[PDB]
RNA sequence: AGCUUUACUGCAGGCUGUCGCUGAG
RNA sequence: CGCACGGAGGCGAAGAACCACAGAUUUCCGAAUGAGAAUCUCUAACAAUUGCUUCGCGCAAUGAGGAACCCCGAGAACUGAAACAUCUCAGUAUCGGGAGGAACAGAAAACGCAACGUGAUGUCGUUAGUAACCGCGAGUGAACGCGAUACAGCCCAAAC
């Protein structure tokens, strides 16, 4: 949703990299958010920022990096 | 590629583990040694790590007790997730 | 003129006359000490080789093989048999010893397909045959207008379908009138009765 | 008796499979674990 | 081996597979056993090579009977490899004939009257 | 069906002759 | 936002869902191939067998699967004969090996309605329960030809 392929594909490669980084990060604190029965959650972002960090290594692969 | 860290483990012996010797607990992938779970441990949340005990959990994940140096301070680690 | 090959057939027509009697006399002797597959350079009788399809080619290849003499090595019945079924000693099996040796060559080789085989003598107790096999994935052979055509699918395994000269002949295929009633097209296909 | 960590992998799921059909799949289905399987009166493998 | 009944000094082989060599630059010669056995059969042979290393020894078993029933003369050759370098070869051959040889007759002629002589 | 034997008929196995392997005087 | 009609929440006009084609990812065991192991582990790997070979795993091949069909091998007994041994059940059941999308067969050392005739090979119909076999018992059992289907004829060895 927030990010588009578009703007996955205007990244640089080095970008794409801190991106995703920056991804497995929101990810693992929401993980981390619900092992502790944290309930400030939002159900979509925790699905949606596996799917953006599938998006970008899939880029990644397409344009050779 | 699988990564290291699941996810913090936070049961009240986990905290007790927190509170009276500064350890973190996690759930690791069971390929980890306890080498890497230190590693990964310090280059996620910037602490050093002391100690590293594991147990392979019958719920089929890794557990991993990570101890911390008294430099750091497992409560505050904790609390900013 | 006579071809210098017409004296190499012509010599085995009688294995235990002349020249040839001495040189085998001497091989087997050899031969008794070799293993059940060996690969050779060449051909011990050319003119046979070049007559089936051999070539001094890349993937041309050439073993001798070595297989017991007489009938099958049967074990007794265990069970209850009428007597025209507990016969052990005279029991012969259906396929001749040159294509059991082509068989046992071709397992040595499994990516090779046999094209070919040959008797080179006896002694008293066994048998050779020099089989010759071809490798189908060799370019050497994909552009040969002689030989490319064992590298089709359908002719993998030819030796182990019955698909050789050997096996052929074995099969009672010689024959394209009196007597093939049972054998052609094939020996399944007619109930096994041939 | 001594288990590998391939065994305990393997009872391990055994055990997370002996829950019960959470309550919402009820509602959401407007109405069993077929394989609920006890310690005692069933046999696992191996 | 079987079909060796004498052996040739390798002196006088030397001298054969020079003469032979002189013989592809003047003269004429027939390099493999079917075209030597062939020029023996026409008769256009004068003199023909027989390596000793052939195996099988089928493929040259018959040269020598064959030659005698024929006037030829022939002599053997230790090495296959060799007798295939003289006729100009890059591979060996088993059995080489000088049709007709060439500022070689002379030795030639020598050759078959040192192996007659030889037996 | 299991068992027996100088029941009927066969089949292994043992003994023995012969052919091949197998040659010189 | 599967089966699946909940709750919360989210995605979609930046055209989602959904369908077609193509591509990415594709853990471990598995022919399972570095070695060992009840799906894990130990210290760079075409293990094993082969072909070629720059003789180095450098380039290649094989392995296993598939509903049955197909080809090559091994091959019973109950049963029928109102007993039973040959015969029969049956080259069946089952076993070993192997190919393909179909297999196999196939351009006459054929046929032999004997001819001044036919003209590769499968298969279908028929020839026929005929010829032939058989304690001449019970049973077993073709072919040539003909009418069809489909059609297609070639390559070596050797001589030179
Ligand atoms: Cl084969
Ligand atoms: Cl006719
Ligand atoms: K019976
Ligand atoms: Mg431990
Ligand atoms: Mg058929
Ligand atoms: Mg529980
Ligand atoms: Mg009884
Ligand atoms: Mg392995
Ligand atoms: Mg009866
Ligand atoms: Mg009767
Ligand atoms: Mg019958
Ligand atoms: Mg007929
Ligand atoms: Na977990
Ligand atoms: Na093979
Ligand atoms: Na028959
Ligand atoms: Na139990
Ligand atoms: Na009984
Ligand atoms: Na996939
Ligand atoms: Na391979
Ligand atoms: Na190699
Ligand atoms: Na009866
Ligand atoms: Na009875
Ligand atoms: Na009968
Ligand atoms: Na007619
Ligand atoms: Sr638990
Ligand atoms: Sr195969
Ligand atoms: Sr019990
Ligand atoms: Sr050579
Ligand atoms: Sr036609």
């Amino acid at each position: 949703t927030v990010l588009h392929v578009q703007e996955i594909r205007d990244m640089t490669p080095a970008e794409r990299e801190a991106e995703l980084d920056d991804l497995k990060t929101e990810l693992l604190n929401a993980r981390a958010v619900q092992a502790a029965g944290g309930a400030p959650e939002n159900p979509g972002r925790i699905k949606e920022l596996r799917k953006a960090i599938a998006r970008i290594k899939t880029i990644q692969g397409e344009e050779g990096d | 590629s699988w990564d290291v860290i699941k996810h913090p483990h936070v049961t009240e012996k986990a905290m007790n583990d927190m509170d009276f010797q500064n350890k973190l607990q996690f759930a690791v992938d069971d390929r980890a040694s306890k080498g890497e779970v230190a590693d990964a441990v310090e280059e996620q949340y910037d602490v050093t790590v002391e100690q590293v005990n594991t147990q392979n959990t019958m719920d089929g994940e890794k557990k991993a007790v990570v101890r911390l140096s008294e430099d750091d301070d497992a409560q505050e680690v904790a609390s900013r997730i | 003129a006579r071809s210098a090959y017409s004296y190499i057939r012509d010599a085995w027509e009688n294995p235990g006359d002349g020249q040839l009697a001495e040189l085998q006399w001497q091989r087997q002797q050899e031969w008794r000490n070799e293993g059940a597959v060996e690969r050779i350079e060449r051909p011990t009788r050319l003119d046979k080789a070049r007559s089936q399809g051999y070539k001094a080619k890349q993937g041309v290849i050439v073993a001798r093989v070595s297989v017991r003499k007489g009938s099958a090595r049967k074990r007794r019945h265990k069970a209850g048999r009428r007597s025209k079924r507990q016969g052990v000693t005279r029991i012969t099996r259906r396929k001749d010893i040159q294509r059991v040796a082509e068989e046992r060559a071709s397992r040595t080789f499994p990516n090779l397909r046999v094209l070919n085989s040959y008797s080179v003598g006896q002694d008293g107790r066994q048998k050779w045959h020099e089989v010759i096999l071809i490798d189908p994935n060799h370019p050497a052979i994909q552009n040969d207008d002689d030989l490319s055509w064992i590298c089709a699918d359908d002719q993998a395994d030819r030796v182990f379908r019955g698909l050789t000269g050997a096996g052929r002949r074995n099969r009672g295929l010689s024959g394209k009138g009196k007597g093939s009633e049972k054998t052609r097209p094939s020996l399944r296909s007619n109930g096994g009765k041939g | 008796g001594k288990k590998s960590k391939a065994t305990k992998k393997r009872l391990a799921k055994l055990d997370n499979q002996n829950s019960r059909v959470p309550a919402w799949v009820m509602l959401k289905t407007d109405r069993r674990n077929h394989k609920r399987r006890h310690w005692r009166r069933n046999d696992t493998d191996e | 081996p079987v079909y060796v009944d004498f052996d040739v000094p390798a002196d006088l082989e030397d001298d054969a597979l020079e003469a032979l060599e002189v013989a592809r630059d003047t003269g004429a010669v027939k390099k493999g056993t079917n075209e030597t056995t062939k020029s023996i059969e026409r008769g256009s042979a004068e003199l023909v090579f027989v390596a000793e290393d052939v195996q099988p020894e089928e493929i040259v078993m018959h040269i020598p009977e064959l030659a005698d029933e024929k006037g030829v003369p022939f002599i053997f050759v230790e090495q296959q490899d060799d007798l295939g370098h003289a006729a100009g070869l890059e591979v060996g051959s088993a059995a080489a004939a000088v049709t007709d040889a060439g500022e070689a007759d002379a030795d030639v002629e020598d050759i078959a009257d040192k192996v007659e002589e030889l037996r």
